[PDB]
């Protein structure tokens, strides 16, 4: 377990296991003080005598540290100078049991070091977005709205009616970068809000007054009302200074919110 | 709302916009505040809302600015009762309203310029009150003269009158003239400008005319800032101004040149900001800085009479500044001159938190005053009255005596009446000797002199130093100190060209004989090189100076 | 006049008897050679001027005889008739001492206890309790046998030591030395001292001049210092005089602690210390009333070092009338806290939150400086003392690894128990007043000697520290400050140590570079061996100009600094990964901020140096309006001392019965809002901890925490303050009050109310409340990952 | 704790010892109060 590995030429294995004639597997349970997001397990065999390297390694992980669960079938490890077992899906692990198979051609198993690499939930050690967020839909909508300008109008008209679309785009606008830069979200909100006056007023209410949704219904409770960023400021300015039939009404709404606030 | 609160600033920006739409509302505003009892909140609100052409015109026509200025002057010399606590709020109020060029002209007008002297007299009060008033006054003057030639002239005149240098006045001079001018730049673009922005919340409450969103930006940059730096702060992109319609601006113009053009193009002087558009003549002189205006009135000579970088170098700079026209030669390197001026005022920082010695091109500072003085002397010939005037004042202040003392200390000679560290010190001293010899030669024979000049140069270390240096029989040794030997030969030629200084060459082991021997050595070396077959520019120097010195000595001997 | 006062002080001086007295003692007392006793600390260099103990000092070890517990008599014949100033009766007790013995020590003359009743007429020094002489070590001490009768005389004496291991048997070791009055040119000097000791009018007039109630209050600061010197001698010699000081105590405290410098307070502290050490009314109540009566004037105190001694004395005497100190401090603290909150500037708040910097760089006026009740105090009145290495032992040297740069001696070969020395040349005779050497574990002991001309010419031993391995050397406000120029530090390596290289922090030294004519006077010391004001003012003006320039730099750099509120995910990322430009802005701000703090210290030192010179010249240094006009730094210092006083009050605790009419819900809220939000970390911490100890057990306490949480962390709050630091305090406060059932109840009610919209939600407010509630509950393994 | 030996000459060695005891006792009380 020592953080500093032994010398690469350390002539004696730091740890050795003598196999009884009827024993095929030896086990090493590493209990951690608290659960961590385990991502990789590194095992360093004694490089001077690789005949004592385990033939295979079966990794079991316990999130609670009590009920071990094999990650997969044992990995063939004979002939490897370094054993790097990467978990494709990081697993919460408070204990790790390594079951090392007797070497093919040796009665003793020699190991140098075991590393359990990973992360903690918080602290200094806590170091495809589209797949884990809803941003892909917004990127699709932005592509439809902006890729072909001549169709923008139609696209916006098809997109404006859907309930809670503007609230959702505003929520994605104010969230930390999640695979879509804020300017594209701003473009979506502005182009949707400009296709008719009613949704311009709704968007103004969302940005200034009430951004909450209008167990399956969208809620969007997570964000404070009226919060401003460079994004909201740009959206509001383009709405105000855009020349169209609704311009007057939008300005009216703005002034209304001003008076209400005062 | 309480004063200075950002929300109050935003509400006041809304009021400013409404006043700009309905100027008459502004009149109503002033009616609602009593335009007497003006609180600091009233002043803040009026200053914010008054930032419009119509609004500023009505504010001026209300008489409130005049009443405030007169009341402040009356307070300083001790129609509204003004106390010391309201002075700083009133100075800030005047500063904010002076953002407009019209109010900037008014504050710099005849009726108000007495208030400037009143404040300066008042400061040259409780300690906290005095500090607040000092800060407000410095800010007020900086705003008044900011890119405003008329107010720069007025403040320079007031300061010159004040002097006819420690405490508040030194700080004021350092902050106002010894710091680079900063102008607010207003950038418009047809496309958003994202560079320089942070995703976090930032409340930049500027004047609404500076816009909002990603297509508008407002920067506060030194007038020395190049346009390329401005663009790099926001992002091929080209900067345009409405006045210079349809003509791309070079990216290296710098804001001083742009201001020169805009004032040439009738932009009102003291306009709050430079409004450029981001779309997609270098010889023009930069606009005169407050330091340049102040010096153009002969202020730098006045400063010198009231005054690692060697201390002796600083003393020499302080002494040379008293000469007529030395300041004009000095200001050809604006940044280095500013650094030196800060140095002589007991300030080591270059105004941006960086120690001057650790600043860029600090190695030219130690010898810069002498180079400037040599340039000054070289352009003033004996025949013109100015040459005699300059030489006489140089002798009077003690420039020649100090030069000779430095020569004695640096060449290690005396008046006639680790390893690498020592080597580099010797090399620096050799450069000092070279520059001093060139300075003396220019002072003698610029590119007439007091008859007592020979007495000084004879009682000086000059003769021992020249005699020791001329006793060199190795031409290769001369090749290793080409600048020093070139300066020595120039001095010998200048002396031999002045019959009243020639006696310094003939025996008092004369210098001229040593020069002749060095000429013989160089000719023999050249003959040896021919037989074998930076001395290139040095091998004619020795010949020419030897020929001239020998001719002068022979002419003198025939004269005898 | 200055001459009469100077004459009196010279009269009060002392010398040690050059020839040793003879002593006869019971057989159980066995003498020890002075060389043996002083083996650890030899006096052979002092032997030249008869300073060593072998020429004048006698020593006896106690033999546990049959009657060793009973009377002991040291019969002491002087070498010659002389004006005896006092007899020093030193004693060292066994370390394993269960109880302090009841032994009376008295001085008699050769031809109450039975022996003393018979020898009643021969008594020269009344019965002195043995315990009165104890040292801090617990097993040590000394009695300075003296009295008016001893001064009023001029061949043999008796020291009678009788115990009323038992009694004197616990007295392991005793030693006696005799000190005479210095020989003075004053005529009939014996008659002059007799006059001072008898006449009361002398004492009353001394008090008046100290209080500046005489000669039109034109008494110079040096004159007041001399008066205290005379007063110290009177109290030591005597033990009615107490009545004069006690009747005028308020004015004495006022002038000496609120209108004088650190030295006067230290001297006044010494004078008051002696008075306490003395059938009269209890002195504690009288001193407390004076200190409490002047407490309201603390905002107007002149120097921090002066206030330090004031609060030190009050802390000792607070045990009487606990309510008065508590109520006075509470009233003043509440009064001063309001102004402190009102004086916070938006720029100061930004620095506290974004950077954790709690000084006032824009407020030029400091009140106190410390280096480190465990640190040197009042260091604004003294100058940092620069020095240059001139000579060293072996291959040792110094390296740098206005204030002097931190310097340490690097020694190439330390060995074990090996002595090395370094000689420091200040470049001039400097009035040395304060010294601080960081603890050095590489050496066992450290000796400091000082000399102006040469070590063997006028060499003086400043100090020897034997616990320098476990404590730093701290010399605070030397009352007879040396006038040395050269400083030899001799360090003895640790025993059982072979560290090749040694790094001994040299430390810090303070004092003055302009000795006043009377300060340098070699006649005013024991056992000897105006233009500047103009120059100092010129320097002070320069520092004012530069410090204002530095302060302006800080404002310009900060005016472009913006603090995102912690109310959104984007703001959370800003705090998680500071962007490079944000990092650079903090670096520039920190560099610029350091410049302001450095210049602020220099400006106060320059002001303090100029004031010292203007104080050498005849001059004087200067209720709610006082707080109005006080400096910010003075208020913070006053609160710290008051908070510490209240904290010691609670620790030393009927004091809880009082402080309930005050420190109610609003006052607790007022105190917390004013001090914990905007105060310094120590003030913040102490205010929070103080609030817990006082009101943590009140029913409304939990509501106060929730209300504070609501008011400070709701998203409608625009107040800028260190939420994280204040939140850590709140988490700490709740943990220390979590025994009060109302804490968690109210916190969950806030969480209940905040979540009511589900059954608008304020997510940032909920986050703060949940984290606070989570940390508090876990204090009340699968979740150890959190 | 490690007083300067020059205080023994006068009558102020006990006074200085008592002041330091005052300062040290107060410091201990603050530390103890803060560490409840």
């Amino acid at each position: 377990l020592q953080a500093t590995p032994p010398h690469r030429r350390a002539r004696s294995a730091a740890w050795s296991y003598i196999f009884l004639p009827e024993e095929a597997w030896c086990d090493l349970t590493i209990h951690l003080p608290a659960a961590v997001l385990l991502k990789e397990i590194h095992i360093q065999p004694h490089l001077a005598s690789l005949a004592t390297c385990p033939s295979s390694v079966s990794v079991e992980v316990s999130a609670d540290g009590v009920n071990m669960l094999p990650l997969s079938t044992p990995v063939v490890t004979s002939g490897l100078t370094y054993i790097k077992i990467q978990l494709v899906k990081a697993e919460v692990a408070s204990a790790v049991c390594l079951r090392l198979h007797r070497p093919r051609d040796a009665s003793t198993l020699g190991l140098s070091q075991i590393k359990l690499l990973g992360l903690t939930a918080f602290g200094t050690t806590s170091s495809d977005q589209v797949s884990k967020t809803s941003i892909g839909w917004l990127r699709l909508l932005h592509h439809c709205l902006t890729h072909i300008s001549d169709l923008e109008g139609m696209m916006a008209s098809a997109a404006a009616p859907t309930a809670n679309l503007l609230q959702t785009c505003a929520a994605l606008l104010m969230s930390p970068y999640c695979g879509m830069h804020s300017p594209n979200i701003e473009v979506v909100l502005v182009k949707i809000g400009l296709q008719s006056t009613r949704i311009g007023l709704k968007l103004i209410d969302i940005l200034l007054r009430n951004c909450a949704a209008s167990l399956n219904s969208p809620l969007l409770f997570g964000r404070l009302n009226g919060l401003s960023s460079d994004s909201t400021i740009d959206i509001l300015y383009q709405l105000g200074t855009t020349q169209d039939p609704g311009t007057k009404d939008r300005i009216q709404a703005l002034l209304k919110w001003v008076s209400d606030s005062a | 709302l309480p004063c200075n609160m950002v929300l109050k600033k935003a509400v006041d920006s809304l009021l400013c916009s409404m006043c700009h739409v309905h100027p008459n509302y502004f009149s109503l505003l002033m009616g609602w505040m009593g335009i007497l009892a003006l609180t600091e909140s009233h002043l803040a609100t009026l200053a914010s809302s008054s930032q419009s052409p119509e609004a500023i015109k009505q504010l001026l026509d209300s008489g409130l600015p005049s009443l405030l200025v007169r009341s402040l002057a009356s307070f300083c010399f001790s129609k509204m009762p003004i106390t010391a606590d309201l002075v700083a709020p009133i100075l800030r109020f005047l500063t904010e309203v002076g953002n407009s060029h019209i109010m900037k002209d008014w504050l710099g007008g005849s009726e108000v310029n007495p208030l400037w002297t009143a404040l300066l007299f008042l400061l040259c009060l409780t300690t906290q009150q005095r500090t607040a008033i000092e800060n407000a006054t410095v800010a007020f003057f900086l705003q008044c003269i900011s890119c405003h030639p008329n107010n720069q002239k007025l403040m320079a005149q007031v300061l010159c009158e004040l002097f006819q240098i420690s405490g508040f006045i030194r700080r004021l001079f350092l902050q106002l003239m010894l710091e680079d001018e900063k102008v607010t730049m207003f950038l418009q673009s047809p496309c958003p400008l994202y560079k320089g922005r942070i995703n976090a919340t930032s409340h930049v409450i500027q004047h609404p005319m500076y816009g909002a969103g990603h297509k508008f930006r407002t920067l506060h940059l030194p007038v020395s800032t190049t346009l390329s730096d401005v663009l790099d702060r926001v992002s091929v992109f080209h900067l345009f101004h409405k006045l210079l319609a349809g003509q791309p601006l070079p990216a290296e113009m710098t804001l001083a040149q742009l201001l020169t053009l805009l004032y040439d193009r009738k932009l009102p002087q003291g306009y709050r900001s430079i409004d450029l558009t981001v779309k997609l003549l270098l010889e023009t002189c930069p606009i005169q800085s407050p330091l340049q205006v102040f010096a153009g009135m002969g202020g730098l000579a006045l400063i010198a009479e009231r005054l690692p970088i060697p201390a002796h170098s600083l003393a020499a700079f302080g002494l040379f500044l008293r000469l007529p026209g030395y300041a004009e030669v000095l200001l050809k390197e604006r940044k280095h001159a500013q650094c030196l001026l800060r140095l002589v005022l007991g300030v080591t920082d270059d105004g941006e938190g960086s120690h001057i010695l650790q600043s860029p091109s600090a190695n030219v500072l130690p010898t810069l005053p002498f180079h400037v003085l040599r340039s000054l002397f070289s352009t003033t010939p004996l025949t013109t009255d100015d040459g005699v005037l300059l030489r006489r004042m140089a002798l009077e202040i003690g420039a020649l005596h100090l030069i000779l003392v430095c020569l004695s200390a640096l060449s290690h000679h005396s008046p006639r009446v680790d390893v690498e560290q020592a080597l580099t010190k010797q090399r620096l001293e050799e450069e000092h000797v070279t520059c001093l010899l060139q300075v003396l030669a220019s002072y003698i024979n610029p590119v007439a002199l007091p008859s007592v000049l020979l007495e000084l140069l004879s009682q000086s270390c000059l003769i021992p130093a020249m005699s020791s240096y001329l006793r060199n029989d190795s031409v290769l040794d001369m090749a290793r100190h080409v600048p020093l030997y070139r300066a020595l030969l120039e001095l010998l030629r200048a002396i031999a060209s002045c019959a009243a200084m020639v006696p310094l060459l003939l025996p008092l082991t004369s210098v001229g004989t040593l020069l002749a021997k060095m000429k013989t050595c160089v000719d023999t070396y050249t003959n040896r090189l021919r037989s074998k077959r930076g001395l290139t520019l040095l091998v004619p120097d020795i010949q020419k100076t030897a020929e001239i010195v020998y001719a002068a000595t022979t002419s003198l001997r025939q004269a005898n | 006049t200055l001459e009469i006062l100077t004459s009196l002080v010279e009269l009060t001086r002392f010398e040690t008897l050059t020839p040793r007295f003879s002593a006869t003692v019971p057989p159980c007392w066995v003498e020890v050679q002075q060389e043996q006793q002083q083996r650890r600390h030899p006096q052979h260099l002092h032997q030249q001027h008869h300073g060593d103990a072998a020429q004048h000092t006698r020593t006896w070890k106690l033999q546990t005889d049959s009657n060793s517990w009973d009377e002991h008599v040291f019969e002491l014949v002087l070498p010659k008739a002389c004006m005896v100033g006092h007899v020093d009766f030193k004693f060292v007790l066994n370390s394993n001492i269960t109880n302090i013995p009841q032994i009376q020590v008295t001085l008699l003359k050769n031809k109450l206890c039975p022996f003393l009743e018979d020898h009643k007429e021969d008594i020269l020094c009344g019965p002195v309790w043995l315990a009165s002489g104890l040292d801090l070590s617990g097993h040590a001490g000394m009695l300075t046998l003296t009295s008016p009768k001893l001064v009023k005389g001029m061949r043999s004496f008796l020291i009678h030591v009788k115990a009323v291991l038992r009694g004197c048997d616990l007295l392991q070791e005793v030693s006696v030395t005799i000190r005479r009055f210095k020989k003075t040119s004053i005529s009939k000097e014996r008659v002059q001292r007799c006059a001072m000791l008898q006449f009361s009018e002398f004492h009353e007039k001394l008090v008046n001049t100290l209080c500046r109630k005489t000669d039109d209050g034109q008494i110079t600061e040096h004159a007041q210092s001399l008066v205290l010197d005379t007063l110290c001698w009177l109290a030591g010699v005597h033990s009615n005089l107490l009545s004069k000081t006690r009747k005028f105590l308020s004015d004495i405290v006022r002038v000496c602690f609120f209108e004088a410098g650190r030295s006067i307070a230290h001297k006044c502290a010494r004078f008051l210390a002696l008075c306490i050490s003395n059938c009269q009314p209890a002195f504690g109540p009288v001193l407390l009333k004076a200190l409490l009566d002047n407490m309201s004037f603390l905002p107007a105190a002149t120097t921090g070092g002066s206030v330090y001694w004031y609060f030190v004395l009050l802390n000792y005497v607070k045990d009487e009338d606990l309510a008065g100190c508590s109520t006075a401090c509470a009233s003043l603290l509440t009064a001063v806290s309001r102004q402190l909150q009102d004086r916070l500037t938006p720029m100061e708040a930004l620095l506290q939150t974004r950077y954790g910097l709690y000084s006032s760089p824009f407020d030029p006026v400091l009140f106190d400086l410390e280096m480190s009740f465990t640190s040197l105090t009042g260091l604004l009145e003294v100058e940092p003392l620069h020095f240059t290495c001139v000579s060293t032992s072996d291959g040792t040297r110094i390296e740098r690894d206005q204030p002097p740069p931190h310097q340490s001696i690097i020694i190439e070969r330390m060995h074990s128990g090996a002595r090395r020395f370094v000689t420091l040349d200040f470049g001039r005779p400097i009035l040395l007043t304060d010294v601080l050497i960081p603890t050095c574990g590489d050496l066992a002991s450290l000796s400091i000697d000082i000399w102006t001309l040469g070590e063997e010419v006028d060499g003086r031993r400043l100090v020897v520290a034997t616990d320098i391995s476990t404590h730093s050397l701290i010399l605070h406000d030397l009352i007879p400050p040396p006038v040395c120029r050269f400083m030899k530090i001799t360090v003895i390596g640790r025993y059982g140590s072979t560290n090749a290289r040694a790094k001994i922090p040299l430390g810090f030294y303070y004092g003055h570079t302009y000795i006043l004519p009377w300060e340098s006077e070699l006649k005013l010391m024991h056992d000897p061996l105006d233009q500047h004001l103009a120059m100092m003012v010129a320097l002070q003006e320069d520092i004012q100009c530069r410090y204002n320039l530095a302060c302006h730099r800080l404002e310009t750099l900060l005016q472009s600094i913006d603090l995102p509120p912690l109310n959104s995910a984007n703001n959370a990322q800003y705090f998680l990964r500071k962007p490079d430009k944000a990092v650079e802005e903090d670096s520039r701000v920190f560099s610029a901020y350091q410049d302001c703090i450095q210049l602020q210290l220099q400006l106060n030192l320059a002001h303090n140096a100029v004031q010292r010179l203007k104080v050498a010249l005849g001059a004087s240094r200067k209720p709610e309006d006082l707080i109005q006009t006080s400096s910010t730094e003075q208020l913070r210092t006053i609160i710290r001392y008051l908070l510490d006083t209240l904290l010691s009050l609670l620790h030393a605790s009927s004091v809880p019965a009082v402080l309930q009419s005050t420190f109610h819900a609003q006052a607790c809220e007022e105190l917390f809002k004013h001090l914990c939000i905007s105060g310094t970390p120590k003030i913040r911490l102490h205010t929070g901890l103080l609030l817990v100890q006082l009101c943590g057990g009140e029913r409304w306490w939990g509501q106060f925490l929730s209300n504070v949480l609501q008011e400070l962390y709701n998203s409608e709050q625009l107040l800028i303050f260190p939420q994280d630091r204040v939140f850590m305090l709140l988490s700490c406060i709740g943990q220390r009050s979590l025994s009060n059932s109302g804490v968690l109840e109210s916190l969950l009610n806030l969480l209940d109310n905040l979540l009511s919209p589900l059954q608008v939600l304020d997510i940032p407010m909920i986050s703060w409340v949940v984290m606070l509630v989570s940390r508090l509950l876990d204090y009340v393994n699968q979740w150890s990952f959190i | 704790q490690a007083l300067d030996a020059r205080l023994e000459v006068g009558l102020e060695q006990q006074a200085e010892l008592m002041l330091k005891m005052m300062s040290t006792l107060e410091a201990d009380s603050i530390l103890q109060a803060l560490t409840n």
